[PDB]
C-alpha cells in the first residue's frame, strides 16, 4: 500500500485465498484417508506408541 | 496439487481487470515458486487429492509447464502495444495452464487423455488470434486435424482398457499387459504425431513458423513433451508387443534425424531451423524411450525437459529478430553481433545448451540415451555419430550466419536490447544450468 | 494374493528399496576395488583379484536378481523370472549350455 | 557480344541502383524507426517458392525414384539389418548360450 | 509425403464434394425410383 | 537541440526498460516488481530451499543401508548380493506336466 | 478373506466418507453456472455484469435447487441399482459360483525380457 | 409460433399425432400417429408468404406419403405372413419396414429429397423439420432389428452427410448435411442400445436448437452474411461461434458428452470398425465448421461499412446465449447427469 503496490497486491489477495481454499480442501483429503493411518504393513505400529501420536 | 488449482482459478479474474499484464505475469512465477516448494515425492503417487497426485514424473513436467507459462508474459508485450486483446490472450494463457497441470495430474488414463485432448482448443486460440501469416489458416487445420486424426481414435483403446482392466490408473494398467497388435498401433501411433515422428513431422515447421512468439513457445515446449509424458506412463503395459514391433519405429527415428538435420543446414528460416532441431531431439528422445530399458527411460525424462527449455530461448531470440527486423530469413538476419553485441552472449549460450555443451541439462540427456541405445543394438553407433555430427553441424550454421557476416544494406532503425528480452533470455537458460546440481529429481523417477 | 492391490503395492516397494540397496552394494565394492588399484603404483595384482573378485561376483547375482527387466520392473515381473531361471536350471542344465 | 545484350540489361538495371539509393537514405520511414527493410523482389520471390512449391510437383517417374532412393531405401534396409542383427542376438539370448559371466552391458 | 497425405486429401475431397453435388442437382423423380427400385428388390427376394 | 541539450539532459525523457511504454513509474514499478519475484524469489530462496532439502527419494537412506548392509552380510557368511528375489526352497515349482512347454524363458 | 464373494464385494459394506466437498459440489456447480449464465446475459446486452442481480439470485436459487433435486434422484437411482444387481446374483448363485482368490506363488505367467 | 397464431394449432396436433406414434401399441396406430404428422407439418411448412416455401411443400408431402403408404403396406405383410406384430425373426417381410421409416426420417440412401427441402424452408421451420420430425420414424427403426441395413445406413449416413457438407455454400443444406451425419451416430446408437440412443437425440434436439435459433435471430443465410455480419466488438462474434465446434463436439464444448457416451456403450458392444468409419468421417465435420469459423477465431476483419448498429429480439436473444452459455461450460455439471448408469 505504498502506491507502488496499490490495487495490486488487493487484487493479488484472490490467488492467495484460492491457495487457502486449496490447502483446507485437501487436508480434508488427508481426513477421507485415514483407513490405514499407522495401521499399514510397513510402517504400521502393531499396538502402542499410541500416546496422542497421529503420525500424518 | 488442489492448492496450485484453486490459485488458478482465483487467478482467471486477473484477465478481466485492466492492467493486469504484469500483475498476473508475478503471480504466475510466484505460484511457480510455491510450487517450487512442495517437493518430496517418490515414485509412488503422491499429494492424492481427489483425482489429482504428482510424482517424479510429473512434478517437473508441470514446474516446467508453469515456468514456461510465466515466461509467455514475458516474451509477449506487443500484445500490449497494440492493445490487441490482452484479456483474451491472458485467459487464454491460464486456461492451457490448468488444463497441463490436470493433464500431467491425472492419475487415471482417461482423465489425462481428456485434459490431453482439451488442450487442443486453447493453443489453437493462441495461433489464430494472434498470427501473423496468412498461413496461419492452413496451418491451424494442420495442427489440428493430425492431432484429431489420430488423437481420438485412441480414446477406443482407453475404453477398450477399461472393460479388459476396470479402471484406468496408471498403477493399475501396470499389473497386466496387453499384446492385441491394434491396441499397440492406436494408442502409440496416436502419441507418435504429436511426439512428433519424423514421417508426421510435417506438421510442426508450418505451425510454429505461422504462430506468435508465444504460441510457438507453448508448441515446442510442452506438446512435444506432453505426448512424451503419456508415453512414459503408458508403455508400462505395452512391452511384448512392443519388443515384436519395435524396430520400425526406432529406424525411422535414427534415420529421420540425420535427414531432417540436412534439411536444418539446407532450411532458410530461423523458425524453421529450430523447428526441424526440435524435431531431431525429440528424434533420440522417442529412441530411448522406445528401447525402453531403464537408462534410455530415465534419460527421455531428463531430455524433454532440457528440450524444451532450450527450444522456448532460442523461439524468444527467433522473436527478437522477427521484432527488430520484420524478417525471417536467414538472408535479411545476419551480422547482428554488431547490433547486440551482449545479445549475441545469449545467442550463443542456447545454440550451445541446443548442441548438448555442458553444464547443460540436455547433455546429461544424451549420455543416458546414447548409452541406452547403444546396448540395445550395436548397428545404431554407424547413424547416432552422424546424427549429433549433424545436430551440432546446423546450430553452429544458424549461430554464425545470424550473427557474423557484414551487416545489411537496407535495414531501418531499430531500437537496441532491453531489460525485458535480457532478463527473458537468462531466465530460461540459467535453470538450465541450475538443475545439473539436483539432477536426482529430474533424472531418477522410473 | 492374485488380485491384492495393497499388498502388491507393498511389495515392489520392498523391492525397489531392496533393488536400490543391492544396486547400491555393487558401487560400493567398485569403490573399495578402486581404493586398492590406488593404494600402490607397483600395487595392482597384489590385491586386484583378491578384491576384484567380490566385485566380479557381485555384478553377477546383482544382474541374475534384477538385470534384464528394465524400467517398470516390479517384484512380480523380478520374481516370476526367478521361477523361469529355476526351471530352466533343472531342465535344460546351467545357462551357458544351449539346450539338449 | 550479342550486340549490346550486355547494354540492353544496363540502362533499365541501373535504374534501381538509384531507387536503392533512395529507399535506403530516405530520411523519412529511417525516422519512423519501426524496423523493416526496403523490400525486394528476389527476397520475396524467394521465400514464397521456398514455402511453396507441391503444387508444381508432378509425381512422376523421377520424383518416385529421387524419393524412394532418398529416404525409403535407406529406412527399409538399415531397419532391416537392425531387426536381423537382433534376432540373431535375441535367439542366442533366449538359446542360454551366453552365461552370465561373458555377456555385456550388464547395467544397460 | 505430405502429397500422400496433407493437401491431396483435400483435393480429392474437393473432387468427390463436387460429384455428390451433381447427385443431387437432379430431379425429385431419379431418388424415388431408389427407393421404388430398393423396394422392388427386398419384395422379389421374399418371394424367391 | 543544441550542445548543452545534448551535455546535460532533460528528466523529461525516460528510456524505456521494454515493459511499459507509457508511464516511467509504471515502467520502472513493473521492471522492479518483475526482476524481485523472478530472480530473489526463485533463484535464490528455491534454490537455497533444494539444496537443503531433505532425503526424499531415500538415496542417501539407501546409502545408510549400503555401508550397513554390506557389512552384516560380509560378517554373516551369507551371500552379500542374493541372487534369488525369495528363498529358492521358499518357491514351489509346479511340475513339468504344468509345464507344458509354456514357452520358458532364460 | 481368499475367497472371491461376488455378493460380499457388492454388499454396502460402507468405508465411504463423503468429502466436504462430496455433497455441495453440486450446489456449488449450478448456482455457479446460473451466476455466470447471468453475467453472461448482460455481457452480451452490453449491460453492467453486476447491474440487476435480482437476475442473478433467482438464476442461483433455481440452480441450487436443481442440484439438490438431482443430487436425490441419483443417489435413489445408484441405491435401486445396486439392490438389483445383489438380487441378480442372489438369483443365480449357480450362475455366478463364488471364486477362489489364489497367490502368484501358484501360477506361472510369461515375462517380457528386455536384455 | 413464428407469425399466426394457427402456427399454435398445428403444432399442437402436429405434437399429438407424433406422440400417437411413440406411444403406439401396433403398426397400425403407428401409421395412423405418422399421417397426422403428416397432416400438421404441410401448413407450417407451406408458407403462403413466399415461393421456395411451397415447392418444399409437394416434395416433403410427395415423399412423406409414399413412405407412410409403404409403411403400412408392409406392415400388414409382416402382420399377415407372421400374423402377429412382433414377428420371430427379422426377414424380407421386416426390411421394407425400415426402408420405409429411414426414408420418412431422411436417412443415408434416402436423403436427396432432405437438402432440396432446406432451400424452401425458413430457419426454424427446417429447425422444426430438424429435431421433432425424426423422433417418431427412429423410435421405431427401435422396434426393427435388422442390425446389416442399420449397418449400411450408418456407413452412409456419414460419407456423403460430410463429404456434401464440405461443398455447400447455403446454411440451409449445411444443416442438412450436418444432421445426416448426426443422424448416423443415432442409427448406430439405436442399434447399440435405447436410453443412450435417447440421450444423444436430446443434446443433439439441444444443439440444433439453439444453433439454428441464433441464425433465425441474426438471419444469416450464407458464409458471406456470417463474415459480414456486424458485432460490435468482434468478441462475442467469437465467444458465440464456439458451439459451431460444440458440434464437433470437442471436449471443452459438451458435445463431448454425447459422443463420449455413444462411444462408450459401442465399442462395450465391440462394432470397433463402425465406431473408426464414422469417428473418421467426424473430422470432415468438423473440418467445414472451422471453415465457417473463420468468420471470428481470428478477430477485426474487413467489414462492410454501412452497418453502424446491430438489433434482434429480446425473447430469442434472451434465451438464446443462455444455450449457448451451456454449450460453452457443460463438462463440470458430469454430476448433474444420473441417466447413463
Ligand atoms: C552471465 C552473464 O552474462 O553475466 C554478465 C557477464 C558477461 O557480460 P560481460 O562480461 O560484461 O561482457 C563483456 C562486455 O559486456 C562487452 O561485451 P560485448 O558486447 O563486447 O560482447 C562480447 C560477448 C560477451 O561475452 C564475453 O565477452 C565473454 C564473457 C562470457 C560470456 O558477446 C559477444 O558479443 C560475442 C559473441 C558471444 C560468444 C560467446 C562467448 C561466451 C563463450 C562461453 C564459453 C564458456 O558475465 C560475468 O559477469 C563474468 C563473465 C566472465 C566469464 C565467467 C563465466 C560466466
Amino acid at each position: 500500500m505504498v502506491l507502488g503496490l496499490d490495487k495490486r497486491a488487493l487484487w493479488g489477495a484472490l490467488p492467495l485465498l484460492g491457495f487457502a481454499i486449496g490447502h483446507f480442501l485437501d487436508k480434508k483429503e488427508t481426513e477421507r484417508m485415514t483407513m490405514f493411518r499407522d495401521k499399514s504393513a510397513l510402517y504400521g505400529r502393531p499396538a502402542g506408541s499410541e500416546g496422542k501420536a497421529p503420525s500424518w | 496439487m488442489l492448492k496450485i488449482i484453486f490459485f488458478l482459478l482465483f487467478l482467471i479474474p486477473f484477465c478481466f481487470i485492466n492492467n493486469m499484464y504484469w500483475m498476473v505475469q508475478i503471480m504466475m512465477f510466484f505460484i511457480s515458486f510455491i510450487f517450487l516448494l512442495m517437493n518430496n515425492f517418490m515414485n509412488y503417487w503422491s499429494e492424492i487429492s481427489y483425482f489429482l497426485g504428482c510424482d517424479m514424473l510429473s512434478y517437473g513436467l508441470i514446474l516446467l509447464s508453469l515456468w514456461i507459462c510465466s515466461l509467455m508474459l514475458l516474451a509477449s508485450e506487443m500484445i500490449n502495444k497494440h492493445n490487441n486483446y490482452k484479456n483474451l490472450f491472458l485467459l487464454n494463457i491460464i486456461i492451457l495452464l490448468l488444463l497441463l497441470i490436470l493433464t500431467f495430474s491425472s492419475m487415471s488414463l482417461f482423465m489425462f487423455y481428456l485434459f490431453f485432448e482439451s488442450s487442443l482448443i486453447p493453443t489453437l486460440f493462441l495461433i489464430l488470434g494472434w498470427g501473423y501469416q496468412p498461413e496461419r489458416l492452413q496451418a491451424g487445420l494442420y495442427l489440428l486435424f493430425y492431432t484429431l486424426l489420430v488423437s481420438l481414435p485412441m480414446l477406443i483403446g482407453i475404453f477398450y482398457l477399461m472393460n479388459k482392466i476396470g479402471s484406468m490408473n496408471f498403477y493399475l494398467m501396470n499389473n497386466f499387459m496387453f499384446n492385441y497388435d491394434l491396441l499397440y498401433f492406436c494408442l502409440l501411433c496416436a502419441f507418435l504425431v504429436k511426439m512428433p515422428m519424423f514421417l508426421v513431422h510435417l506438421w510442426l515447421p508450418k505451425a510454429h513458423v505461422e504462430a506468435p512468439v508465444s504460441g510457438s513457445m507453448i508448441l515446442a515446449g510442452i506438446m512435444l513433451k506432453l505426448g512424451g509424458y503419456g508415453m512414459l506412463r503408458v508403455i508400462s503395459f505395452l512391452q511384448l508387443m512392443n519388443l515384436k514391433y519395435s524396430f520400425v519405429w526406432i529406424s525411422i527415428s535414427l534415420v529421420g534425424g540425420v535427414l531432417v538435420s540436412l534439411v536444418c543446414l539446407r532450411q532458410t528460416d530461423l523458425k524453421a531451423l529450430i523447428a526441424y532441431s526440435s524435431v531431431a531431439h525429440m528424434g533420440i528422445v522417442l529412441s530411448g524411450l522406445l528401447t525402453m530399458t531403464y537408462w534410455g527411460l530415465c534419460g527421455s525424462y531428463t531430455l524433454m525437459i532440457a528440450h524444451g527449455l532450450c527450444s522456448s530461448g532460442l523461439f524468444c531470440l527467433a522473436n527478437v529478430s522477427y521484432e527488430r527486423l520484420g524478417s525471417r530469413s536467414m538472408l535479411i538476419n545476419k551480422g547482428l553481433l554488431n547490433f547486440m553485441p551482449s545479445m549475441t552472449l545469449w545467442w550463443f549460450l542456447l545454440s550451445s545448451a541446443n548442441m548438448a555443451a555442458p553444464p547443460t541439462l540436455n547433455l546429461l540427456g544424451e549420455i543416458y540415451l546414447l548409452n541406452s541405445i547403444v546396448s540395445w543394438s550395436w548397428i545404431s553407433m554407424i547413424l547416432l555419430s552422424f546424427l549429433s555430427f549433424f545436430s551440432a553441424a546446423y546450430t553452429l550454421y544458424l549461430y554464425s550466419f545470424s550473427q557474423h557476416g557484414k551487416l545489411f544494406s537496407g535495414v531501418y532503425s531499430f531500437s537496441s536490447g532491453k531489460i525485458r528480452e535480457y532478463l527473458l533470455m537468462l531466465l530460461h537458460w540459467l535453470p538450465l544450468n541450475l538443475l545439473i546440481l539436483k539432477s536426482e529429481s529430474f533424472m531418477l523417477w522410473l | 494374493y492374485t488380485d491384492d492391490a495393497v499388498c502388491r503395492f507393498e511389495a515392489d516397494q520392498q523391492f525397489r528399496r531392496d533393488r536400490m540397496v543391492d544396486n547400491e552394494i555393487v558401487n560400493i565394492l567398485r569403490q573399495r576395488f578402486e581404493d586398492c588399484t590406488l593404494y600402490e603404483a607397483p600395487d595392482h595384482m597384489v590385491k586386484c583379484r583378491p578384491l576384484m573378485d567380490q566385485y566380479e561376483k557381485a555384478t553377477e547375482n546383482w544382474f541374475i536378481k534384477y538385470g534384464d527387466l528394465g524400467g517398470y520392473a516390479n517384484a512380480k515381473t523380478a520374481y516370476m523370472k526367478q521361477k523361469h531361471r529355476l526351471i530352466w536350471e533343472r531342465r535344460h542344465g546351467p545357462v551357458g549350455s544351449g539346450m539338449k | 557480344e550479342e550486340q549490346e545484350f550486355i547494354k540492353r540489361k544496363h540502362e533499365a538495371t541501373l535504374k534501381l541502383r538509384q531507387e536503392f539509393l533512395k529507399q535506403s537514405s530516405n530520411p523519412y520511414r529511417h525516422a519512423t524507426g519501426e524496423g523493416g527493410t526496403v523490400f525486394d523482389a528476389g527476397l520475396a520471390r524467394f521465400q514464397a517458392m521456398r514455402v511453396s512449391n507441391y503444387e508444381h510437383f508432378k509425381p512422376t517417374g523421377k520424383s518416385f525414384r529421387t524419393g524412394l532412393f532418398a529416404v525409403v531405401l535407406p529406412i527399409a534396409l538399415y531397419a532391416w539389418a537392425l531387426k536381423a542383427e537382433r534376432d540373431g542376438r535375441e535367439e542366442k539370448y533366449r538359446t542360454g548360450q551366453v552365461a552370465y559371466k561373458d555377456r555385456q552391458f550388464k547395467f544397460i | 509425403s505430405e502429397y500422400f497425405g496433407g493437401q491431396h486429401l483435400y483435393q480429392k475431397l474437393s473432387m468427390y464434394s463436387k460429384t455428390l453435388f451433381l447427385m443431387h442437382n437432379n430431379s425429385l423423380k431419379i431418388y424415388l425410383l431408389l427407393f421404388v427400385f430398393w423396394i422392388l428388390i427386398l419384395l422379389i427376394l421374399l418371394f424367391l | 537541440l543544441t550542445t548543452e541539450d545534448f551535455a546535460n539532459p532533460s528528466p523529461k525523457n525516460w528510456q524505456s526498460y521494454g515493459f511499459d511504454y507509457k508511464d516511467q513509474v509504471e515502467d520502472r514499478k513493473a521492471t522492479k516488481s518483475t526482476f524481485f519475484v523472478t530472480v530473489t524469489l526463485c533463484l535464490v530462496w528455491g534454490s537455497f530451499y533444494w539444496a537443503y532439502l531433505p532425503d526424499t527419494q531415500f538415496r542417501n537412506w539407501a546409502q545408510r543401508e549400503g555401508f550397513l548392509e554390506l557389512r552384516r552380510r560380509e560378517l554373516a557368511g551369507v551371500d552379500l548380493v542374493s541372487p534369488n528375489y525369495v528363498d529358492p526352497a521358499s518357491i514351489t515349482l509346479p511340475s513339468d506336466e504344468d509345464l507344458g512347454d509354456t514357452e520358458i524363458i532364460i | 478373506s481368499a475367497v472371491n464373494d461376488p455378493l460380499e464385494l457388492l454388499t454396502n459394506k460402507g468405508t465411504h466418507e463423503p468429502s466436504f466437498l462430496s455433497p455441495i459440489w453440486n450446489p456449488i456447480a449450478c448456482g455457479v453456472a446460473g451466476v455466470g449464465a447471468a453475467i453472461f446475459i448482460n455481457w452480451g446486452f452490453r449491460k453492467p455484469v453486476f447491474s440487476g442481480i435480482q437476475k442473478h439470485i433467482a438464476f442461483g436459487a433455481i440452480g441450487v435447487g436443481a442440484g439438490a433435486y438431482f443430487d436425490q434422484k441419483r443417489n435413489e437411482y445408484l441405491a435401486k441399482r445396486d439392490a438389483v444387481l445383489r438380487h441378480y446374483i442372489e438369483l443365480h448363485p449357480d450362475d455366478f459360483p463364488v471364486k477362489e482368490r489364489k497367490t502368484y506363488g501358484q501360477v506361472l505367467e510369461s515375462w517380457v525380457p528386455v536384455r | 409460433m413464428f407469425n399466426n397464431s394457427s402456427k399454435i394449432l398445428f403444432i399442437t396436433i402436429m405434437i399429438i399425432g407424433t406422440l400417437i406414434t411413440v406411444t403406439s401399441n401396433s403398426w397400425l396406430g403407428a401409421w395412423m400417429g405418422l399421417e397426422i404428422n403428416l397432416l400438421s407439418f404441410i401448413p407450417l411448412l407451406s408458407d403462403n408468404n413466399n415461393l421456395m416455401s411451397t415447392e418444399a411443400s409437394l416434395k416433403y408431402f410427395l415423399t412423406q406419403v409414399l413412405a407412410s403408404t409403404v409403411l403400412l403396406f408392409s406392415s400388414i405383410l409382416l402382420m399377415l405372413k407372421n400374423n402377429m406384430n412382433n414377428e420371430i425373426n427379422e426377414s424380407f417381410t421386416s426390411m421394407i419396414i425400415m426402408s420405409a421409416l429411414l426414408l420418412k426420417s431422411g436417412a443415408a440412401p434416402f436423403h436427396f429429397w432432405f437438402p432440396n427441402m432446406m432451400e424452401g424452408l425458413t430457419w426454424m421451420n427446417a429447425l422444426m423439420l430438424m429435431t421433432w420430425q425424426k423422433i417418431a420414424p427412429l423410435m421405431l427403426i427401435s422396434y426393427l432389428n435388422i442390425k446389416y441395413l442399420l449397418l449400411i445406413s450408418v456407413i452412409l449416413s456419414v460419407i456423403i452427410g460430410a463429404i456434401g457438407g464440405l461443398n455447400q455454400t447455403s446454411l440451409r443444406k449445411l444443416m442438412a448435411f450436418s444432421s445426416i451425419n448426426h443422424l448416423g451416430w443415432m442409427l448406430s446408437s439405436l442399434m447399440i442400445s435405447e436410453s443412450i440412443w435417447l440421450i444423444y437425440f436430446f443434446f443433439y434436439s439441444f444443439l440444433s436448437f439453439v444453433l439454428t435459433f441464433m441464425f433465425n435471430i441474426f438471419k444469416l443465410f450464407h458464409l458471406n452474411q456470417l463474415f459480414s455480419w456486424f458485432v460490435n466488438s468482434k468478441i462475442l462474434k467469437f465467444t458465440l461461434f464456439m458451439n459451431f465446434l460444440s458440434l464437433g463436439g470437442l471436449p471443452p464444448f459438451l458435445g463431448f458428452l454425447p459422443k463420449w457416451l455413444v462411444i462408450q456403450q459401442l465399442t462395450l458392444c465391440n462394432q470397433y470398425f463402425m465406431l473408426t468409419l464414422m469417428m473418421m468421417s467426424t473430422l470432415i465435420t468438423l473440418f467445414f465448421y472451422l471453415r465457417i469459423c473463420y468468420s471470428a477465431f481470428m478477430m477485426n476483419y474487413f467489414e462492410n461499412n454501412w452497418i453502424m448498429k446491430m438489433n434482434m429480439n429480446s425473447i430469442n436473444y434472451n434465451m438464446y446465449m443462455i444455450m449457448t452459455f451451456f454449450s460453452i461450460f457443460g463438462l463440470f455439471l458430469i454430476s448433474l447427469f444420473y441417466f447413463m448408469f
